[PDB]
């Protein structure tokens, strides 16, 4: 403790006096972790396996709830060609936990699908489909040229 | 004061603070303050104006308020300053041209006089005051009354050694004998509460 | 312990602001330590702990309601005890930071403190300031104390009794205006109330956002990654920072007041009570 | 119903007046909560095998005083006088 | 506790829930009691004690060694002498009040002859001879002569912005 | 028929155990010393909520 | 007092500085402080939300 003294005082000699160097806290150990018995499988995939799709100004809207979501199965596939990812992360969605999730699917071309961000004006993204000026999850997209084209 | 030291803390506690105000103002100027650098030159001769403008901003907010945070601490310290100041004048004026008889003003005691002296940031007072000591206890009373007329002492009190009873002044030892030119006559002596026959 | 609640990085990304911090606990430890001198320069203004004997004739005068009491918890007198009761234990720091720190002085022995001076001016008039207590009738004092204000002393010896019964009946008087008018004490609670209101301020404006995404540090931390996380970090140093130093601004100019107002108090006791 | 939500609250005490409302305080602890999602403009009460009063809310700022126990004693309104 | 992140210790909670309630707040925002997801009990939350380091020393010119004070923690979980302003430890009890140099607080104060905390004395302790027929005169007097010294003035200093 | 509603129609605004405190808050409430419209099936308006009553 | 100038100096004196500060407080809303225009309404009326 006097070197720690020596140390606030930047000198090496102290007076006689009292004098405060800093403060210490209890270490916490043996992390616990508490979650609900809800462990069925959630339907995720089908809203990618949705054989077809809707238009832009009419957009298919799904809710989510009662699910064990997973996501690592989600990100480590390959067959997507962008997964900008506002709001929160690509890869600390495994450990929040959310009310409710809203799916939001349809199909655009390819020129406006850039559009698609909060805070920014366009044709499609003033007209059609506007997203809120906070995070909304994020946005997925991937080519399709054998079913619709 | 040539052996004992430490008597003037005052002075030094003063020049003190003003030291380490000014060193951490100096020492303030070697921060990031969330920038690339510390130091403008490498800056403007490492970048072009679009984010230059931006790193220049960061430096500049951020030494704008150390200023400002020393400013204001100046400010306070010449105003408690301003007020120890006045009461020194006040001391000057009162105690060396003249004479005090307000207590805890000037000295332990019954101030006499006082001597000014210089000092490299203020100055020093010499108060010359009495104290008296070797006391001694005596018997007392109020009045005494003589032919039915209570007489009371002008200036003074009554104190008696064990026989006789003398008038003295009350912060000295000076006995003096009872006439009439001392003690005045108010009266007559059935109401005041410890008339002794003399 | 205020700005970066109990993390890591938020200290390392602090650390580049230079120095705002050795200042505003430099600050708050000058007051803390001033508001103790402000005390001990008033009261302990006696060298010595006198006390008044078992006799207690005093002429007429009547001392009960202000002596202490020695069947009390903290033998305080009346009076003492109905401005205690007229005005509203290991304390931790809390996670904010707050932090109340024990006074030097503990409240007996600014009992005593006052009892002995009352003893002394009782007991010895005003020859206890300047050197040793020289004993004196209480009667020869007072008449004294009238032969200085131009009375001459026969006044007194000729009017003891109604001097005396005009003096008990004006200390019975005020137990009835101090226990009935609580309003009375109104400069003691302004000071508490300020202190209370800026204080409560400060623990409020913690839970702002300040332009950031979130008010707690725990959430921010959990959701971005670190790359982008440092952006919303910031925004929320830079209010803390203005809030803390315009609370020890605001406490540096209150406290300049209540040691003028100590001054005053320490030179009212000097020459009102000690001499005339 | 906000936001894609409705939401039922209720509550249920005797009284002893029989002309209309009484004079008192009582808070409503919530009963139902349904994620519908829908547009509601009108509605209709349905009998049984013809007395009821209907008031409508507004958006207002309220202070509301807490008991030790967790339950609402009183509440200010602060936009009436 | 799905998604409420935090650190402290747990205790059986006594504070009654409406069926409906999760968690509460005592003040502002301060999340001290939480019903589990699984089990369907409260536990209040409480955080683990923690609070600055003061140190007590008589000098590196005297001597060589200091005594450590925590501040506001009962240090049963950290020559222990436990005060009201923390706890105080490599300092030793005594019954004696003298006058102290190193006051630490809650009229505990400690000094060195090694390093003893007491209780400090207000001064000696005197009875005046009261009576109401005697007075005390003096027969001599002296001569002293104070010192006191007050600042006037301070330097003098401009700063530049530019 | 029109009668005064003195001081009906508060809920719980949120689920958060609270006690001996006193909130602010601001939600959708009943103001307080208004009319409530006595009934007798007509279809009635639905503006922002209904607070409805009966015996 | 009706021949002699500057006799009331510390009366003047507060008054010129309450007058000064209270000055140089309103001029300081013309200052650009690093934003596009140091006017709001043609601010808000030029550029987008972001
Ligand atoms: C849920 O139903 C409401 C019905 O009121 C929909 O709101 C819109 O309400 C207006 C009348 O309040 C309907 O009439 C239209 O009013 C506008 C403005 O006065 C007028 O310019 C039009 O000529 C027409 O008279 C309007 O039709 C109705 N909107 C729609 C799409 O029917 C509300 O939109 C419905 N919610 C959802 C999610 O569909
Ligand atoms: C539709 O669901 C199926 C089943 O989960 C997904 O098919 C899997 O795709 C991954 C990566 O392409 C393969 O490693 C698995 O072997 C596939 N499983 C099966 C059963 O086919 C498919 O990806 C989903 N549709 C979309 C568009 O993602
Ligand atoms: C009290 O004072 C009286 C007055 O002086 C003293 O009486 C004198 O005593 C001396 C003793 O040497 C004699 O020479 C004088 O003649 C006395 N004077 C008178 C008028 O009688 C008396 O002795 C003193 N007593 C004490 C106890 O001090
Ligand atoms: C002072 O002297 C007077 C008279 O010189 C005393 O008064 C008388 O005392 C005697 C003795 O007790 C009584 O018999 C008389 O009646 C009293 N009055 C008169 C007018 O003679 C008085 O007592 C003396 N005082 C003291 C304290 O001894
Ligand atoms: C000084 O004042 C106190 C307080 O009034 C007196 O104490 C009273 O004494 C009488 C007689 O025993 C009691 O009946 C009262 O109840 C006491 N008052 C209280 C408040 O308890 C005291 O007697 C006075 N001093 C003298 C010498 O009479
Ligand atoms: C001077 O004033 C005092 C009180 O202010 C008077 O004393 C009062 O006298 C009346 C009439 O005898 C009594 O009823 C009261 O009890 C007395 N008061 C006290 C406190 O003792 C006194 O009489 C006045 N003197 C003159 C000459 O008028
Ligand atoms: C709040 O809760 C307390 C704690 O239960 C209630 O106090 C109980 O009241 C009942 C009814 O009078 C008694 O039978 C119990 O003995 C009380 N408990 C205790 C520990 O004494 C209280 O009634 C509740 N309501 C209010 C308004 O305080
Ligand atoms: C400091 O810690 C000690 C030891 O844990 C406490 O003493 C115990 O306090 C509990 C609570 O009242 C009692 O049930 C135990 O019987 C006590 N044990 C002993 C040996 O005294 C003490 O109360 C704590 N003090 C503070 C202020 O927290
Ligand atoms: C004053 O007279 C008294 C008579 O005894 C003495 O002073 C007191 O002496 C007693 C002795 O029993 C002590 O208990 C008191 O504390 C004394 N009073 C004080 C110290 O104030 C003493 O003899 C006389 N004074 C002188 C100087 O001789
Ligand atoms: C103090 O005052 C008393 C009362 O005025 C004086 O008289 C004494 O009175 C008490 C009873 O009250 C008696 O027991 C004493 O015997 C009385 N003393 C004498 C000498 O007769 C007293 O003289 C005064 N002085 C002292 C020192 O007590
Ligand atoms: C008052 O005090 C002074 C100083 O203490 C005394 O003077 C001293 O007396 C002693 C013995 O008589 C001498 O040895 C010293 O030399 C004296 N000092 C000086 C400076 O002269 C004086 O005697 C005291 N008065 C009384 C009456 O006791
Ligand atoms: C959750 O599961 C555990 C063990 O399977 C069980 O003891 C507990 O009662 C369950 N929770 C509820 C609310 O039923
Ligand atoms: C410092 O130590 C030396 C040597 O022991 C001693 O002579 C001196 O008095 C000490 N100084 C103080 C202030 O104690
Ligand atoms: C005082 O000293 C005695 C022994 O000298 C000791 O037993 C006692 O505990 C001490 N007083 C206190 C309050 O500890
Ligand atoms: C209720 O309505 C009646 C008539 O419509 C009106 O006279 C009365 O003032 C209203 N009540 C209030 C509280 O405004």
């Amino acid at each position: 403790p006097l070197s720690e003294t020596k140390c606030t005082l930047k000198s090496f000699t102290v007076e006689k006096g009292i004098y405060q160097t800093s403060n210490f806290r209890v270490q916490p150990t043996e992390s616990i972790v508490r979650f609900p018995n809800i462990t069925n499988l959630c339907p995720f995939g089908e809203v990618f396996n949705a054989t077809r799709f809707a238009s832009v100004y009419a957009w298919n809207r799904k809710r989510i709830s009662n699910c064990v979501a997973d996501y690592s199965v989600l990100y480590n596939s390959a067959s997507f060609s962008t997964f900008k990812c506002y709001g929160v992360s690509p890869t600390k969605l495994n450990d929040l936990c959310f009310t409710n999730v809203y799916a939001d699917s349809f199909v655009i071309r390819g020129d406006e699908v850039r559009q698609i961000a909060p805070g920014q004006t366009g044709k499609i993204a003033d007209y059609n489909y506007k997203l809120p000026d906070d995070f909304t999850g994020c946005v997925i997209a991937w080519n399709s040229n054998n079913l619709d084209s | 004061l040539s052996s004992t030291a430490s008597a003037l803390g005052k002075l030094q506690d003063v020049v003190n603070q003003n030291a380490q105000a000014l060193n951490t103002l100096v020492k303030q100027l070697s921060s990031n303050f969330g920038a690339i650098s510390s130091v403008l030159n490498d800056i403007l001769a490492r970048l072009d104006p679009p984010e230059a403008e931006v790193q220049i901003d960061r430096l500049i907010t951020g030494r704008l308020q150390s200023l400002q945070t020393y400013v204001t601490q100046q400010l306070i310290r010449a105003a408690e300053i301003r007020a120890s100041a006045n009461l020194a004048a006040t001391k000057m004026s009162e105690c060396v041209l003249g004479q005090s008889k307000r207590v805890d003003f000037c000295g332990k005691g019954y101030h006499l006089m006082s001597f000014p002296q210089s000092a490299p940031h203020g100055v020093v007072f010499l108060h010359v005051t009495y104290v008296p000591a070797q006391e001694k206890n005596f018997t007392t009373a109020p009045a005494i009354c003589h032919d039915g007329k209570a007489h009371f002492p002008r200036e003074g009190v009554f104190v008696s050694n064990g026989t006789h009873w003398f008038v003295t002044q009350r912060n000295f030892y000076e006995p003096q004998i009872i006439t009439t030119h001392n003690t005045f006559v108010s009266g007559n002596c059935d109401v005041v509460i410890g008339i002794v026959n003399n | 312990m205020y700005i970066c609640g109990d993390s890591t990085e938020c200290s390392n990304l602090l650390l580049q602001y230079g120095s705002f911090c050795t200042q505003l606990n430099r600050a708050l430890t000058g007051i803390a330590v001033e508001q103790d001198k402000n005390t001990q320069e008033v009261f302990a203004q006696v060298k010595q702990i006198y006390k008044t004997p078992p006799i207690k004739d005093f002429g007429g005068f009547n001392f009960s309601q202000i002596l202490p009491d020695p069947s009390k918890p903290s033998k305080r007198s009346f009076i003492e005890d109905l401005l205690f009761n007229k005005v509203t234990l290991i304390c931790a720091q809390k996670f904010n930071g707050l932090t109340v720190l024990p006074p030097l002085l503990t409240d007996e022995m600014i009992a005593q403190y006052t009892s002995a001076l009352l003893a002394g001016t009782i007991t010895s008039g005003w020859t206890f300031g300047a050197g040793a207590a020289l004993q004196i009738p209480f009667a020869m004092q007072m008449a004294y104390r009238f032969n200085g204000i131009g009375v001459t002393q026969n006044v007194l010896y000729e009017n003891q009794k109604l001097i005396a019964n005009q003096f008990n009946s004006a200390i019975g008087k005020i137990q009835d205006s101090l226990s009935s008018t609580a309003s009375a004490l109104g400069k003691l609670q302004d000071v508490v109330n300020q202190n209370a209101q800026a204080l409560n301020t400060l623990v409020k404006q913690l839970s702002s956002n300040f332009g950031a995404i979130s008010s707690v540090l725990n959430d921010i931390l959990a959701r971005l990654d670190p790359p982008e996380a440092e952006v919303q970090i910031d925004r929320l140093i830079t209010g803390r920072l203005q809030s803390l130093q315009t609370y020890v601004t605001q406490q540096l100019i209150r406290a300049a007041e209540i040691r003028a107002s100590a001054n005053l108090a320490a030179t009212k006791m000097s020459e009102c009570v000690l001499g005339q | 119903n906000i936001d894609g939500y409705f939401k039922i609250y209720s509550k249920h005490t005797p009284i002893n007046l029989v002309r209309d409302l009484p004079q008192g305080f009582s808070a409503l602890e919530p009963l139902v909560d349904l994620p519908i999602g829908i547009n509601i403009t009108r509605f209709q009460t349905l009998l049984a095998l013809a007395a009821y009063y209907v008031g409508y809310l507004q958006p207002r700022t309220f202070l509301l005083k807490y008991n030790e126990n967790g339950t609402i004693t009183d509440a200010v309104d602060c936009a009436l006088d | 506790f799905n998604g409420l992140t935090g650190t402290g210790v747990l205790t059986e909670s006594n504070k009654k829930f409406l069926p409906f309630q999760q968690f509460g707040r005592d003040i502002d925002d301060t999340t001290d009691a939480v019903r589990d997801p699984q089990t369907l009990e409260i536990l209040d939350i409480t955080p683990c004690s923690f609070g600055g380091v003061s140190v007590i020393t008589p000098g590196t010119n005297t001597s060589n060694q200091v005594a450590v004070l925590y501040q506001g923690v009962n240090c049963t979980e950290v020559n222990v002498f436990q005060t009201r302003a923390g706890c105080l430890i490599g300092a030793e009890h005594v019954n004696n009040s003298y006058e102290c140099d190193i006051p630490i607080g809650a009229g505990i104060c400690a000094s060195y002859q090694s390093i003893i905390a007491y209780t400090m004395s207000l001064g000696a302790e005197n009875s005046v001879a009261y009576s109401n027929n005697s007075i005390a005169i003096p027969i001599n007097f002296t001569i002293s002569v104070t010192t006191e010294i007050l600042p006037v003035s301070m330097t003098k200093t401009s700063v530049d912005c530019t | 028929a029109y009668t005064n509603s003195f001081t009906r129609g508060v809920y719980y605004p949120d689920k958060v155990f609270r006690s001996s405190v006193l909130h602010s808050t601001q939600d959708l409430f009943l103001p307080f010393f208004s009319n409530v419209t006595w009934f007798h099936n007509p279809v009635l308006p639905f503006n922002d909520g209904v607070y409805f009553a009966s015996t």
